[PDB]
RNA sequence: UCUGGUGACUAUAGCAAGGAGGUCACACCUGUUCCCAUGCCGAACACAGAAGUUAAGCUCCUUAGCGUCGAUGGUAGUCGAACUUACGUUCCGCUAGAGUAGAACGUUGCCAGGC
RNA sequence: CUGGGGCGGUCGCCUCCUAAAAGGUAACGGAGGCGCUCAAAGGUUCCCUCAGAAUGGUUGGAAAUCAUUCAUAGAGUGUAAA
RNA sequence: UAUUGGAGGUAGAGCACUGUUUGGACGAGGGGCCGGUUACCGAAUUCAGACAAACUCCGAAUGCCAAUUAAUUU
């Protein structure tokens, strides 16, 4: 429960999404009481361990920077045809 | 699932079969369920072959979910006419499909047997389909 | 239904046409309109 | 020719040319029709009139505004500095 | 004005603290009474409705109003706007003498188990009851009249709901 | 009380011999055999009945 | 069962629907009434800059007395006609507020009119 | 900010609930003789009056159940382009609907008495 | 006119969709109406709000009329549709 | 063309309306019978699903109309 991230900065066009998409990571964001609006991405791997060390919810040690944040999913996009996780949205509680 | 009770409209212009399914995406009856990835038309009778071979397979087994309803009806003119004169009348129901839009659900069904059944439903079936589990996590 | 031709009932001259049924007001109607020759409304009858 | 065959639908009437006439910002003179409608897709407001045919025509000379009247209808204005 | 009096001295006290109120506007007061005829087949009569007004012009103090038919409706013949029925409320302290003739008329002609009624009622305080015009006309004999009809009888009160309408049902009548 | 044309009501003694009910009222605008005081100066048009002498329940 | 209301609701449903084409100028503005079950206001009022030009009323200690409601209309009346050629108001528009004009309200119009005010 | 008119704003304004309060304003109330009053009630409407009472309407305060509003990120779609004949692919702007965080139990103008 | 003529159908007006969110836009394309009616179903003034649903009942073909709280108009608007 | 302002309901979505529909709750009507019971069947009411040229609580891109106005052209 100790994942880490990257910041995301402004104005990613399709093509650096999809390109971003098509390696092994995944864009998302963050919000809710304690921080503001971060837009990051993480990789698909070690997301997909943690939930199914934690399951569904699970208070989450996220790496943003050098400050770790307390957060759960609130919800997420997925592919079905071509198997692949498309965006995680994130909500801190603190 | 083999046609619609009543329709306001009998004679209607035939549906777009070009992008990517509205809904019906997920399993959400059934435990595993099928999906298609390519898009044709459904006839109201290749679903209903499909169905038998599923139910009949599992001799009475477990349940089934068909999630695609034939809804749209088509047309075909007469034989041996010349072009003109009208529209013709209706000859089947259909019910366009999309790459992605799961089509049947099975539960209370070993795994195997399920995807047993499913693969002998796709073969009745004019679109290439995959295997697909409830999807969790 | 049937079409009526008003005349006013003092001047003389024929200054409307309108309709009526002649079941439902077999009658002549009558009604008070304008005579452009009299300045003034007078009674106008289907005359 | 085929030769029966005969279908009891092809028939229409003319369309009526509705719709806007006049925009946002432009000098209208007075009588000036802005919108052909029915009913009432926009009601008028200021220096606004209603014809028979729910016409909507501008009582004076002057500029033309289209506005927000509640949560789900639309006015019509005309303001006269010019 | 009997029940008049017998409310503001007796009503007014009694009911105050059957139940608690915190002030004295807050107490149980009849309102008015609606006396619907209720529908008679004057499909093919047209007499049947002016002795319909002659009871309840005779036997309250005012005409029944003709409320004719809204919707149309087959099996009988109701076009759109039939004359049937009837209509009278009762305010004034008509409300009270002639509610005061009724509970001392019921018991002779009614024949009633109870005395007056049970649980008919709609479930919010309304008798919806129904009579064979047994009790009604003592003073006009049964002798001068030709059928046999119920009113469609309500209780427009203070009151809240039926339960609250025994409690008034003690307003000398029977529940 | 529709009133206008509405027709003519009394609050009339109905001076029963059963406890003297004189407490309603109605069209019966008889000839007042008791022109009393403590009730209405009008019909005793109740004659006789058990309203107030035998009732199912309490007879 | 039933549930009595106050009537100023369903006053402010008329008021409304005759303030539909009345509506007060600079040069005409508009007279309304608020009846109260003891008293009567009236304002004079221009709808296009949304501002009361002049104020009358029933419980104002000028015109407070003792009278028959009627009878005090009769005079708020002829207090807004005052008021008003001070500040040089001529004609006006008469919003009866959602009252039947009659009784009180017609009053106070018939006194505002016998006092100068056009309308 | 109280209190009452009046009107300006996309219900961030509303519904339901709980709780206050009647500051003399507000409704409730007594009655029909008085103009008036109702196809059919002093119901309302109108009217003369103010002895009863805040209970309800109203007012104020709480609460997001309920209503509405509602990003960011994204996805669908698509303007232009370049491939292309594929139920297409790529690039570049623009960018929904749905959903999620959240805003929200109003803001406000003139007038008259208030304090 | 006509997916060659012939046969069948059609021909002027109004409404809707096709029609690609201004307007316009064709086929023997997909649906329907018109050749009237109203001396009130016109003008104006003042009033009033609906269908249905249950908690229902003298009738109760069920729902006629009557009652009561919700009813966003789910009703009505002379007629086709918008 | 850049910048403002606006009319309109297509693509896409959505089911709030007209309908078209797949499963699951939940009480009940004619009726299996003696008004009946229980199955059901015609719906009421919900929860999850979907479909639409002549469905729309919503709603682009672009086109169109015009501007106190700019810049380049003719």
């Amino acid at each position: 429960a100790s994942l880490k991230s990257i910041i995301r900065q402004g104005k990613q066009t399709r093509s650096d999404l999809k390109q971003l998409r098509k390696s092994g990571k995944v864009p998302a964001v963050v919000y809710g009481y304690g921080t503001k609006n971060v837009s990051v991405k993480v990789d698909e791997v070690e997301f997909i361990k943690v939930i199914r060390e934690v399951g569904r919810n699970g208070v989450i040690e996220l790496g943003v920077g050098s400050k770790t944040i307390k957060v759960m999913v609130a919800d997420y996009q997925f592919d079905p045809l071509k198997n692949q996780i498309t965006h995680i949205d994130f909500l801190a509680i603190n | 699932m083999l046609l619609p009770k009543r329709v306001k409209y009998r004679r209607q212009h035939r549906p777009k079969t070009t992008g990517r399914s509205k809904g019906g995406n997920y399993v959400t009856f059934g435990e595993f369920g099928l999906q298609a990835t390519t898009t044709s038309w459904i006839t109201s009778r290749q679903i209903e072959s499909a169905r038998i071979a599923m139910t009949r397979y599992m001799k009475r087994g477990g349940k089934v979910w068909i999630k695609i309803f034939p809804h749209t009806p088509y047309t075909k003119k007469p034989l041996e006419v010349r072009m003109g004169a009208g529209k013709g009348a209706v000859e089947g129901w259909i019910a366009v499909v999309k790459p992605g839009r799961i089509l049947f659900e099975v539960a209370g069904v070993s795994e195997e047997v399920a995807r047993e059944a499913l693969r002998l439903a796709s073969h009745k079936l004019p679109v290439k389909t995959k295997f697909v589990k409830r999807e969790e996590l | 239904r049937v079409n009526v031709t008003l005349a006013c009932t003092e001047c003389g001259d024929r200054n409307y046409i309108t309709t009526k049924n002649k079941r439902n007001n077999p009658e002549r109607i009558e009604m008070k309109k304008y005579c452009p020759r009299l300045n003034k409304y007078t009674l106008h009858r289907e005359t | 020719k085929k030769g029966v065959s005969s279908t009891k639908n092809g028939r229409d009437s003319e369309s009526k040319r509705l719709g806007a006439k006049r925009a946002d910002g432009q000098f209208v003179t007075g009588g000036s029709i802005l919108y052909r409608q029915r009913g009432t897709k926009i009601y008028p407001g200021e220096n606004v009139g209603r014809g028979g045919d729910d016409t909507l025509f501008a009582k004076i000379d002057g500029v033309v505004k289209f506005e927000r009247k509640g949560r789900d209808k639309k006015q019509v204005s005309v303001y006269a500095v010019a | 004005n009997r029940l008049k009096e017998k409310f503001n001295t007796e009503v007014t006290e009694n009911l105050m603290k059957k139940f608690n109120y915190s002030s004295v506007m807050e107490v149980p007061k009849i309102d008015k009474i609606v006396v619907n005829m209720g529908v008679g087949d004057a499909v093919q009569n047209s007499k049947v409705l002016d002795n319909a007004v002659e009871e309840l012009e005779l036997i309250t103090g005012q005409k029944p109003l003709v409320t004719k038919a809204k919707k149309s409706i087959a099996t009988f013949r109701l076009r759109e706007g039939m004359p049937i029925g009837a209509k009278v409320t009762l305010r004034g302290e008509r409300m009270y003498e002639f509610l005061d003739k009724l509970i001392s008329v019921s018991l002779p002609r009614v024949r009633d188990f109870q005395g007056v009624s049970k649980k008919a009622f709609d479930g919010r305080g309304n008798y919806t009851l129904g009579v064979k015009e047994q009790l009604i006309f003592p003073e006009i004999d049964y002798d001068k009249v030709s059928k046999v009809r119920g009113m469609d009888i309500v209780i427009v009160t203070t009151a809240n709901t039926d339960e609250e309408a025994r409690e008034l049902l003690a307003n000398f009548g029977m529940p | 009380m529709k009133q206008g044309i509405h027709p003519e009501y009394h609050q009339v003694i109905f001076l029963d011999t059963t406890t003297n009910f004189k407490f309603l009222s109605g069209s019966t605008k008889t000839s007042s055999e008791m022109m009393e005081w403590e009730d209405g100066k009008e019909y005793p048009v109740i004659r006789l009945d058990i309203s107030s002498d035998s009732h199912p329940f309490y007879t | 069962m039933i549930s009595k209301i106050d009537k100023n609701k369903v006053r402010l449903k008329r008021h409304a629907r005759v303030r539909t084409n009345l509506s007060g100028t600079a040069e005409k503005p508009r007279l309304n009434v608020y009846r109260s079950n003891k008293h009567i206001y009236a304002q004079i009022i221009d709808d296009n800059k949304g501002v009361t030009l002049a104020q009358a009323s029933s419980k104002d200690s000028d015109i407070a007395t003792t009278a028959t409601k009627v009878e005090l209309a009769t005079k708020v009346g002829e207090a807004i006609a005052k008021k008003a050629a001070d500040k040089g108001i001529k004609e006006i528009v008469f919003d009866r507020g959602g009252y039947l004009y009659h009784g009180r309200v017609k009053a106070l119009a018939e006194a505002a009119r016998e006092s100068g005010l056009e309308f």
